[PDB]
Formats: structure tokens, sequence, C-alpha cells
RNA sequence: CUGCGCGCGCGCUACACUGACAGAGCCAGCGAGUACUCCCUUGGCCGAGAGGCCCGGGUAAUCUUGUUAAACUCUGUCGUGCUGGGGAUAGAGCAUUGCAAUUAUUGCUCUUCAACGAGGAAU
């Protein structure tokens, strides 16, 4: 098994590559379709390359199926996207506090698939390896600081990227009595997501929602009684968690269900959570001059 | 072999001096070679003949022989403190300051 | 080290000793594979001419 | 049949050991034992009282067993933990005065010996022929 | 006088933290830079929106 | 005012500049742990006599 | 005492007999460590201890370090008594870090010996 990850890592890297050569090749191919369809007169350096015009007689389908949205690009979630339900397992730092615990509990409780796991005594890499022998879509762990969480670690399997970030503004569920709370309902969410623009937004938006099971398709436009909110200002994705009636066609009764965070993140590595050693694909840059200026996602 | 190494450094040896053709190929050991000796000139031989004291056996016994060794180890220990410089008793040096 | 194949053969191997674990080498572990000085076990008629020259 | 200490189990020979040095008369005993603590790690002083024999017999086989051995590791050895009272325990080195005493005093009575030459105690080889010696009456007992 | 004495903490170009009385920092209005981007804190016009 | 009152300029020794002895900077070798050296294949492992 | 908005939260240590103490057995694993330097430190003395001192190996699977770690195991002492459970508070002394230790940095010794007898409702 632990053959097979190896190999189709390296494979999928090798393919990425390929794939960065191939865009600085198609980026020349596009101009010569759109010129012989407008007869608008095209560069001599790519109207004299014999090899261009000769590939791309056999390459100009895929070109077209990817201006119509046919196909799908080359990515660890494609494979599997809306036919498996995404399982994903919370876990705590190694000796938890109670308040962490019950953090474990609460964001567990915000996917309707998800398991929680004790530490105790239980290795990462072991963790990792149980996580791939148990074909888990997801691990997320957390960090506290002192009975307050300050780190999500969200990371995909089988070799998926992840998304470390750090919590501020947390407000437990175990906070309010259980005169007002309930037990939540666990039906599939809703979600949304506002502000994500760049193709880090993008990025941080498909390792998000891939971490909810897929909604039927037939009626899921009004039907469904609960919605999970990640908006995002100066950077830093901050998740709300409700649940509504619909008490008219013109109004909407929220009711905050969850537990609130803002979350900033500071690193998205290619690579999971044992390799401290991938190659990371975006960090938040410190000190440096304009890293504070500049906004991403 | 000691010979050999001599005639491959022999710009060094007159220090400065005169200088010599840069000649540096990988092996210095030709495949032929014969160790002979000057016999005479006739008609120079009051100071273009070396004396009984001076006729030693090897080239490198007749530099050795020669003036200037100390100015060999005058150049030697300049080398060996500029590469002592930074190394490693500076180190220790300076953890001990520190430990102090 | 992480990319390693479990069963690979070279025929070097059968000429060097191996770098071990900790429980089988003991104390002197390093993972350096160890090498050789040079040095080799002489036999006795030589032994005999070198110590008679000695 | 041939014998060593390694033969003889821990326990009923450093006793048996402890019972010689004692009986024996020559060892010498500082004159601070008794009034003593063995660590800065511990509460009380020794039971025993007169129990200087105890360590001198642990020491001598520890030295047996290795090359050699100096003040530092014996320290390092023979303390434990330190209860730091409501604040949590931590290891803490036993005292080098006993130990360096100890061994001055087992020098002087030749069974064990400097080793300048690697640093620390050696076994000494009239320590050897001793320590073989009780550890053989030690398995005549049995 | 006070051209000749001797310049005050703050007109000393390095002040390490010997020269200065104790709490001495809290009188004074200096800038300086910051490093990174603060969190931004959940106000009502955040959570409303 | 100096020369009249008799007071010396102030002059600081750690301020004065000086020539600085830079010795030359040589680090230590890689130092491979045991764990590591061990686990690494046949073609990359490391020889020390 | 951090944090959140005398009150609050995370904690450490206990209320002992599956224990405290004193000998004695004696077993890990992830680490780190000194160049233009004083890092990790064995051993030898001195010291009750903390520590001091003389040397020493290591830029390291090579030396510290088998990190002889702690619960733990054994043979003893104590005997249910706030007891030798507990070790807060406090006095006096000796040391180490540091330019500096008062508002007591930390370390050791003697002494002082508080609450706490399993935590209530709840959650």
């Amino acid at each position: 098994m632990l053959r097979k990850q190896a190999r189709q890592r390296r494979d999928y890297l090798y393919r990425r590559a390929l794939l960065l050569r191939d865009a600085e090749i198609a980026e020349k191919r596009a101009k010569l379709r759109a010129a012989l369809a407008s007869g608008k007169p095209l560069d001599p350096k790519i109207a004299n390359d014999k090899e261009l015009r000769k590939d791309f007689d056999y390459d100009v389908s895929r070109d077209i199926a990817k201006e119509q949205g046919e196909i799908d690009i080359d990515d660890e979630y494609s494979e599997l996207s809306g036919i498996v339900d995404p399982r994903v397992l919370v876990t705590t730092s190694r000796d938890p506090s109670s308040r962490l615990m019950a953090f474990s509990k609460e964001i567990r409780l915000m996917f309707p698939t998800a398991i929680r796991l004790n530490r105790g005594n239980l290795i990462l890499p072991d963790l990792v390896m149980s996580a791939q022998r148990e074909r888990l879509s997801d691990i997320i762990l957390l960090h506290e600081h002192r009975g307050t969480p300050t780190a999500i670690t969200i990371s995909h399997f089988p070799h998926g990227p992840t998304l470390m970030a750090s919590l501020h503004n947390v407000v437990l569920r175990a906070d309010i009595p259980k005169s007002i709370k309930g037990t939540v309902s666990e039906s599939y969410p809703h979600l949304i997501f506002e502000g994500f623009r760049t193709p880090l937004g993008q990025r941080v938006v498909k390792i998000l929602k891939h971490l909810f099971p897929p909604r039927d398709p037939t009626n899921n436009a009004k039907s469904g009684n609960r919605v999970i909110t990640f908006v995002n200002q100066d950077d830093c994705i901050e998740v709300r968690h409700h649940v509504y009636v619909r008490t008219n066609y013109n109004s909407v009764e929220l009711s905050e269900v969850g537990p609130r965070f803002t979350m900033r993140p500071f690193s998205i590595t290619m690579g999971t959570l044992e390799n401290k050693d991938a190659d990371v694909e975006w960090h938040l840059s410190q000190y440096t001059r304009t890293g504070r200026k500049k906004n991403y996602f | 072999k000691r010979d050999l190494q001599l005639l491959r450094m022999r710009d060094v040896v007159a220090m400065g001096k005169q200088f010599f053709k840069k000649d540096n190929r990988k092996d210095f050991v030709p495949e032929y070679c014969q160790v002979g000796t000057i016999i005479a000139g006739a008609t120079d031989g009051v100071s273009g003949r070396l004396t009984r004291k001076e006729r030693k056996r090897t080239i490198v016994e007749e530099v050795l022989s020669s003036d200037s060794v100390s100015k060999y180890k005058r150049k030697y220990h300049e080398i060996q403190e500029h590469k002592k410089s930074g190394r490693k008793g500076y180190y220790k040096k300076l953890m001990a300051a520190r430990k102090r | 080290a992480a990319e390693r194949n479990e069963d690979e053969f070279y025929f070097g191997m059968m000429s060097r000793k191996g770098p071990g674990s900790a429980l089988t080498r003991g104390k002197g572990f390093t993972g350096t594979v160890d090498g050789d000085r040079g040095n080799k076990a002489l036999s006795v008629e030589t032994v005999r001419l070198l110590k008679t020259q000695d | 049949g041939g014998v060593t200490v390694r033969d003889v189990d821990a326990h009923k020979f450093v006793a048996a050991y402890a019972a010689f040095l004692k009986r024996q008369g020559k060892l010498p005993v500082p004159g601070w034992v008794d009034t003593v603590k063995t660590g800065n790690a511990k509460e009380l002083p020794p039971q025993d009282i007169d129990w200087w024999y105890i360590r001198a017999a642990s020491v001598a086989r520890h030295v047996y067993l290795r090359k050699t051995v100096g003040v530092g590791r014996l320290r390092k050895v023979h303390g434990s933990a330190k209860n730091r009272g409501t604040r949590p325990s931590h290891h803490v080195d036993a005292s080098g005065s006993v130990d360096r005493k100890i061994m001055q005093a087992l020098e002087k009575i030749q069974v064990l010996e400097k080793d300048e030459e690697r640093g620390g105690r050696r076994i000494t080889q009239q320590g050897q022929r001793d320590l073989d010696r009780i550890a053989q009456t030690v398995a005549e007992a049995d | 006088a006070e051209l000749v004495a001797k310049r005050a903490w703050t007109l000393a170009g390095e002040a390490t933290a010997a020269d200065r009385p104790v709490n001495s920092l809290l009188g004074e209005d200096m800038e300086f830079d910051h490093v990174g981007k603060p969190v931004p804190v959940v106000t009502e016009e955040v959570s409303e929106s | 005012i100096r020369r009249a009152e008799n007071i010396p300029t102030p002059q600081n020794p750690n301020s004065t500049y000086r020539k600085i002895e830079r010795p030359e900077r040589h680090f230590n070798p890689l130092r491979v742990p045991k764990n590591l050296a061990a686990e690494l294949p046949f073609k990359s492992q490391i020889v020390q006599t």
C-alpha cells in the first residue's frame, strides 16, 4: 500500500510538471485556433512552427473541451469529487484539555460525516498511516493554548494538501447552557463562500468545500435547512454555522448553532501532514516589507 | 620523485626573483628521464664551478643547502597564521570567553 | 531515505558490511557504512619472512 | 568449575561483600558518616547507620563490570528523583564526597586503582581476585 | 547651561534600559513600524453584514 | 564655554572607531544523525573509516 | 496566574497503608551541542549539599550518553494518629547566573510546619 501511495504521489508531481510545459505550449496553440476562426493575422513565430501545426491537428479537441468546460483539470480532488462521501476525523494535540476536547466535539458536529479520535499516545506518522489505511479523506488537527484553541491543520489524503491556520475569536458551543442550545441537527449543510477571487482563493475554497458530503442536486435550492458560511476579509477567513427556517418567500430567520472562527491560513503545502519537507504552495510572508500591504486569497 | 616535485615547484624555490614557464600537466613524472651532472665549461672555472662542500647528491639537497630556507619558513608561518585565522582555536577562545 | 525500495539488491552488498542497527552493532553504532583501512589478515609464511627481517 | 561475579545475582553478592568489608575492619569510614545524607535529593540519611560498606561493595562491583568510571558517573548513578515539593520531580546527582571517599578507601585497600591512562578508576587485579573469591563464597552458601 | 549639560535619554540616539527611569516610555509619543497584518476584530457591523 | 569653565569634551571609548580583527570564519563539518545515517540506502550510505 | 466579560479560567501538589520514608535492585525513547569560540561535558581531586577546581572527548551513529530518566521492583523502618500523610507560609545561613538579584532569578542546609480527611449541588 505504502509503495502505491509513494508511486502515485510521484506520478502526480511529474504530471503537474508536464502540465506546466504543456501550458507554455498551449498558450501559443490557442492563438492559432482563434486566428483560424476569426481570420485575424497571427505572429510569424506561431504560424511558421511546423511541429506546432502538426501537433495542433491532433490536439484541437481538448482545447475545445476546456473552453466548453466538458473536462476537469488534473487535481487531487477531481478524481473523487461528488462520488464518495468524504470521511474526516478530528483529533487534538497530544494531551488535550477539557475545553479542547469539547471544541473537538463541536467541530466534529459541524461536519455530518466526521468522526473524532482520542489521541492519547498516538505517534503522528502512525496517525497518517492509519488514515491512509482506513481511506479517510481528511484529518483535522487542533492545537489549544490554555483551554482555547489556536490552530487547525486540515490535511487531505492520500497525498493532498495541508492548510494550517491559526484561530482567533473562538466562541465555543460549550459555553451556552443546555436550555438555550441543543443537539445540533445533522443534515447535509449548504455552503457559501464570500470573497475568494484569486486562484489561491479558489484553491482554499476547493480544500475547504471538499470536506463536506455532496448535496443531492434534485431540489437542493429549496430543501435543506442548515448553512455554513466562509467569508474572508483581509485574508482571514471567518466562518459561521447557522440553521435557518424560511418563514416566508421573502424572508428567512437565522439561528446561530455552531462555533464562530476567524481562522487565518499561514501555510498551504502540497503534501500531507507527515511531510514537514513537502513543497509549500503559499505561506504567510511576515517580516517582509510589503507582506502586510499585499492581500492574498 | 622529490626531484620531480621540486622541478614542478621551482617557481616557489627562487622566491619571486626568477619566474618560470607555467608547465602544469596532470602527471609531473615523465616517462623517460636520466639524472645527470654538468661536467665543465673549459672557458669558465673559477666561479662557474661548485666546490666540494656544495656538490650534493640530489637537487633537493642543493636547495636545502642553499640560502633563503629561513625565507621559506617565514612565508610558511605567514600562511599558517592566515589559515589558522578563524578556524577552530578562535572559536574555542570565543566559547571560553563567553563561559568565563 | 523515504523513497527507498525495501527489496533493492546491489552486488556490493556481498562485499560490504551494512550500517546495521544499534542493537546489532552496539555502542559503536554510527549510521555510516564502515570502510576498509587497507589492512588485511596476513598469512603465516609472510609473517615468518617479516619477523626474520625484524 | 571457575567463577566471576557476573555468575552471582546483584543483591546477595553486594550483601555478602557488605558483610565481608564490615567483618574485615579495614575500610576507612570518613567520620562524617551517620551525620550525612548521600544526596541533596534525599530526605533522611540511610537506615543501616553503618552503611558505607554497602556502597563500597556496590561501587566496587560496578567498576569490576566495566573499564573505567569516575566520581561524576557514580553521582549520576546513585542519584534519583528529588521531590521539589509541589513542583515536578527532576533527577539530581548524588554526593561526590561519598563516592570519591569510597573510591579512595577501596584504593588504599587495593581493590581498585587510578586509571589516568584513560580517566577514572579501574578494578585492581587483586580486586578481581577478592571479588571473584567472595562471588564463589556466595554460591557456596547456596 | 542647557547647551553644556548632558543630553536627555530621548536625545541620545541609543537608549538602553539603564539610562532612563522605570516606566518612562509611557510618557513619550513616538512612531515606529509594526510587522504583519493585525487580526480584524469581529464587530457588530461585521456580524450583521 | 568648555575652555572657559574647564570641562573636557565628552568622549566615549565604545563610540570611538577601532580596527576590527576578523578571523577567517571556518564552520564545522556536517554532522549527520545516527538514525538517518543508518536508514539511508546503499548507494548513498556514508563511508567513514 | 494566561485568557474571556475580591469574581473567573488553564494548571501543579495533596488529603496517605495499591502509602511515606530509608537502603537496594535497575530499565527507555524522540533530541541537542563550541569559530573566528566558550556550546554539550566524561574523568581526577575539594566540598554535607548546592557547588568549586584541574584536566579531558566532541562541529558529533565517533565525545557527553547505555542520557544507569521516573513511575517501577525488592529488603527494611513507620502503624492509622492531620501520623513519619501534606509541605503553604516564615526565620536564619551558604552558593550559582548576571553590569545588577531589594519587590526575595534559580540552586542547597537548618528551622518554622498552615489548609486540605475525596470536594457539594450541578455540569
